[PDB]
RNA sequence: UUUGCUCCACACAAUAUAGAUGGAUACGAAUAAGGCGUCCUUGUGGCGUCGCUGAACCAUAGCAGGCUACGAAUUGCAAUGUCAUUUUGCGUGGGGAUAAAUCAUUUGUAUACGACUUAGA
RNA sequence: GCAGUCAAGCGUUCAUAGCGACAUUGCUUUUUGAUUCUUCGAUGUCGGCUCUUCCUAUCAUACCGAAGCAGAAUUCGGUAA
RNA sequence: AGAACUGGCGAUGCGGGAUGAACCGAACGUAGAGUUAAGGUGCCGGAAUACACGCUCAUCAGACACCACAAAAGGUGUUAGUUCAUCUAGACAGCCGGACGGUGGCCAUGGAAGUCGGAAUCCGCUAAGGAGUGUGUAACAACUCACCGGCCGAAUGAACUA
RNA sequence: GGCCAGCAUCAGUUUUGGUGGCAGGAUAAAUCCAUAGGAAUGUAGCUUGCCUCGGUAAGUAUUAUAGCCUGUG
């Protein structure tokens, strides 16, 4: 008969291969990739390109990330490192707005006032075209 | 403990498609359709085919998959009843005082209403649910048959009619009397 | 950092709504809060109702207008819970709570001021997904409230004369986001880009 | 606490009728090399007629992982002073390090069956060297292959106090 | 006997602050789910896309902000370095409006006295 | 004073429908005690009459459940003051 | 009520214990700065709606020892756990089928093939079926299971601790 | 000329930070490298009903058209 509608959601969910951003940590911000799971609450995780140590970290310091790759159970910091540059990861990540946006609050707070003057000098040019336009 | 993923598989025949969108569950069928509301209980759903759904609860912890169960046999059963329909087949009991079974239309809907209930006078009514029909049989007249859809409601119905006529200040170990169920089954088997 | 400060109390908990407003009113900062009908509270109907006719017991015994006054609507359970959190018997919660007034439903003053909602007192957040909560309408209405049925008459009329609002401002900025994306390819715009905008 | 896993050898005072009093070495779990040591006499003192007094502490070393990035399975054996009697348990328990595993043991005991940390005595602390003699399922479930599960009802912490929009759990 | 009342219009003066010197910047609803854009056999629809904080968005130069279509120093190294907005008084000119209560007398549908209820050009 | 657990047995056969010793864990301050902390430069001290309120460990009244309840009449219990 | 060692109140303020002569900390000239004790950090309330591992959802929940109270016996409510075994030589559960012949094996005989009752108890057939687990006709019969087979393809029991 | 403020320079007490060097432990363990064996939550390959290029079925198979563990250096 006719198509039956469903749908629940499609999570990002922890797996052998996941990545996954840190939020709070001493490395936090950079990249790290999921090796295996402990239990519900934690897992161990090897960020080698992105210099994060080999850790076993929790699931509320970090941050799970849409795009994923694959690897066997158990890998080590090497295989990590070497599927890591296979897969394309760093530029996977960088092409999302995720990242386009850290970047953005990141020059953003490394303003210098001379810019943060160039930034008002700016916008009052584009804006006055917009209004020229939208009238 | 908690668990991972817990997860029951309700099949699909065909001439049946579930509309379903924030376990706001649609059903329908050949025998009609049938809304459902799960606002109140945590559970996924996956179509992996037209033939099959896939429910699912995550840890949840041994109070969730005691629901997952529960969910799984009121969908089947709401299929079952817009696929084939139920019937209950109630019987009346006594000795000496007839039960005069009728249906009066009152200023509303239908009501069902019995008469000399051990001789009482209390012409007692019932309300008859929206999505129910009713009859008689043939091969004897000492009994109803409910019908429907909606199985809880069916179900219901009947019992609201067996709670009512029950006997008072009496040994009910001896005045077996007034009406029962004796079977349940479908209007298409 | 307003001046005054609409906050919006569906899904809300209610005493952890009242203990950041306890202290952001008591700090200066006028709070108005708004759709308290639409509250939730922790636990269940029939608890968090026998946890309020365990209050209309404790009247005084020889003169029952000189005891607690059992208000009954959510505005003024509200008010109560935020009453007991300020020390009230001085001229500083005498002066909080003249910064704090208290609705039922949007009134039209604020009908058009941008509400907002405070994250560590909300119950999606806070309370564990699969517990029971407490409508705090609900609970009015079964000790004597007898102004809920207007509220939803009100409240469905301003939803309506709102969302056709929605709509038209949504086929406004549309076009704006069209005006500026079909003209930020100058320099002007890769000038702003480089340093993050 | 922080625990460490410390290895202990002591010594019954030279006698002139025997110098060279046996040894004996114990593998513990403390916070630091002072309680290792009291610890140490006190394991010890229940099994041979030896006080602080009359002994001396060979050798006090730690033990650090040999593999602290690699998962493993132990089981504990151990038993905890209730209430009312004594009992001695096994729990199996998933973690990367001999001593994270009697973190989360403590805690794990401390709220289920409400002993502290003087009511317990760790007797023997093993890997699995294969996942077929495990017997508990809180830890089997974790042995499936390709794990995969979600986690569904995600809370941003709030920085500010006030937001201008609802937030949404979908991770 | 518009001495007096009342407003708006500005000319000051006086008194007061439970505390602003960029903007209270507007859908609703669910959270084991949603928004936005497009297409449409307009459906509890297909596709794409987003969050992962408002750390945003809008305005933002100009004698504390001007002459015109130049001047801004010497408060001599800092001293709120004055602007908010209610309440009230005064004179001027451009207006509009012309009454009720109480005491006393009295009634008794009422009453300890007050009060209430009525009547009186 | 009030209540509960065992159940040795009574209960036409039928432990527990009701009852229930041998023992035992409790509850109460409406009993009688025990003690002497307050008051000896005085708290006016028995009962009755009048009057208001509250408590439940409910005699009646309401809906009920349970029996060695056929009906009637009764006993036990519960929500309940 | 009455004694022993020590400490304290009396004679003693201060911070804490909501308030308390005795408890915890600590003993005092008037002031300034710094660090802390005991106790706490949602608000009143000055201070983390801090972090990590778990438990509990209670129609009188629970939350600063002294201190302002609470038991015996119980609960498949839930958690974690000890012991014992069943078992892919198909258990545990459910549905389907068989449960028959020697023989009414004997006495109570007003009537019991098993059965209102009582002394008594073995074979054939076998996959397997009791001289019988109940319902019942004054009797027989007809029903059910203990006993085994078919779908079944996993594990299920029983007792106990806190 | 005296009082009240600001700044610098120093003194006493104290607080909060950034950073460098050195020593130790199994002269850290670990990661990484070399190397001998072992196994599966069985990778390729090969058997296997069909087919998404062996995708499912379940045998085989110890690195191979992925990897892992253990030990030693």
């Amino acid at each position: 008969s006719t198509d039956s509608i469903v749908k629940a959601s499609n999570w990002r969910l922890v797996e052998v291969g996941r990545v996954v951003l840190i939020k709070k940590g001493q490395s936090a911000g950079k990249l790290a990739a999921i090796v295996e799971i402990i239990d519900q609450k934690k897992v161990l995780i090897d960020g080698p390109k992105a210099g994060v140590p080999r850790q076993a970290i929790n699931l509320g310091q970090v941050v799970l990330t849409p795009l994923t790759f694959a690897l066997p159970r158990g890998a080590r910091t090497a295989t990590v490192s070497k599927k890591w540059a296979a897969a394309a990861v760093c530029e996977k990540w960088a092409a999302s707005s995720w990242a386009k946006k850290i970047a953005q609050r990141e020059r953003r707070a490394a303003l210098t006032d001379f810019e943060r003057f160039q930034v008002m000098v700016l916008r009052k040019q584009k804006r006055y075209t917009v209004k020229k336009a939208l009238a | 403990m908690k668990y991972i993923q817990t997860e029951q598989q309700i099949e699909v025949p065909e001439g049946v498609t579930v509309s379903i969108k924030s376990r706001i569950v649609k059903v329908v069928g050949p025998r009609g359709t049938l809304t459902k509301n799960l606002k109140h209980i945590d559970v996924t759903f996956t179509k992996v085919n037209n033939q099959l759904i896939k429910v699912a609860v995550h840890n949840g912890g041994r109070k969730h998959v005691a629901a997952l169960r529960t969910v799984k046999s009121l969908v089947d059963n709401m299929i079952t009843g817009v696929t084939k329909g139920y019937k209950y087949k109630m019987r009346y009991v006594y000795a000496h005082f007839p039960i005069n079974v009728n249906i009066v239309e009152k200023d509303g809907a239908k009501f069902i209403e019995v008469r000399n209930f051990l001789g009482d006078k209390k012409i007692r009514n019932v309300p008859v649910r929206d999505g129910v029909t009713i009859e008689f049989s043939t091969n004897v007249k000492d009994e109803i048959v409910l019908s429907g859809n909606s199985v809880e409601d069916v179900s219901q119905n009947a019992a609201d009619l067996q709670q009512i006529c029950r006997v008072r200040n009496k040994d009910i170990r001896k005045f077996l009397d007034g009406i029962y169920v004796s079977h349940k089954g479908f209007i298409t088997e | 950092s307003q001046p005054v400060v609409v906050i919006d109390a569906k899904d809300h908990l209610l005493g952890r709504l009242a203990s950041t407003i306890a202290k952001q009113v008591l700090n200066g900062q006028k709070i108005v809060v708004v759709r308290a009908e639409a509250l939730n509270i922790s636990g269940e109907f029939f608890r968090n109702k026998l946890k309020y006719h365990d209050f209309l017991r404790k009247a005084t015994a020889f003169n029952k207008t000189r005891g607690p006054f059992h208000f009954r609507a959510p505005s003024r359970i509200l008010y109560k819970a935020i009453r007991g959190m300020v020390s009230h018997k001085t001229a500083r919660g005498k002066a909080a709570l003249e910064r704090l007034k208290i609705f039922e439903g949007i009134p039209p003053p604020y009908d058009k001021k941008k509400r907002v909602v405070v994250p560590q007192a909300l119950r999606v957040l806070r309370l564990k997904p699969g517990r029971k909560y407490t409508t705090l309408g609900k609970l009015s209405t079964s000790v004597g409230w007898k102004y809920e049925d207007v509220v939803a008459k009100l409240e469905d009329k301003r939803k309506v004369r709102s969302a056709e609002y929605y709509a038209k401002k949504r086929a406004f900025t549309k076009k704006v986001s069209s005006a500026s994306a079909a003209a930020s390819e100058s320099d002007v715009a890769k000038q702003l880009a480089s340093f993050g905008y | 606490a922080h625990f460490k896993e410390y290895q202990v050898i002591g010594r019954r005072l030279p006698t002139e009728s025997v110098p060279e009093p046996k040894l004996f070495r114990m593998r513990i779990f403390a916070s630091n090399e002072v309680i290792a040591k009291s610890r140490y006499w006190y394991f010890l003192q229940k099994l041979h007629k030896v006080k602080k007094a009359s002994g001396e502490i060979v050798s006090i070393n730690q033990i650090n992982e040999a593999h602290p990035t690699k998962v493993k399975n132990f089981g504990v054996w151990v038993r905890y002073d209730s209430r009312s009697g004594t009992h001695n348990m096994y729990k199996e328990i998933r973690d990367v390090s001999r001593v994270a595993a009697v973190e989360t043991l403590y805690q794990d005991m401390a709220a289920r069956h409400r002993a502290r940390f003087r009511s317990i005595h760790i007797l023997k602390v093993a890997e699995i060297e294969k996942t077929a003699d495990v017997k508990r399922q809180y830890v089997k479930q974790f042995l499936t292959k390709d794990l995969k599960f979600p986690l569904p009802h995600r809370v941003q912490k709030s920085t500010k106090t006030f937001s201008y929009k609802r937030p949404s759990t979908f991770y």
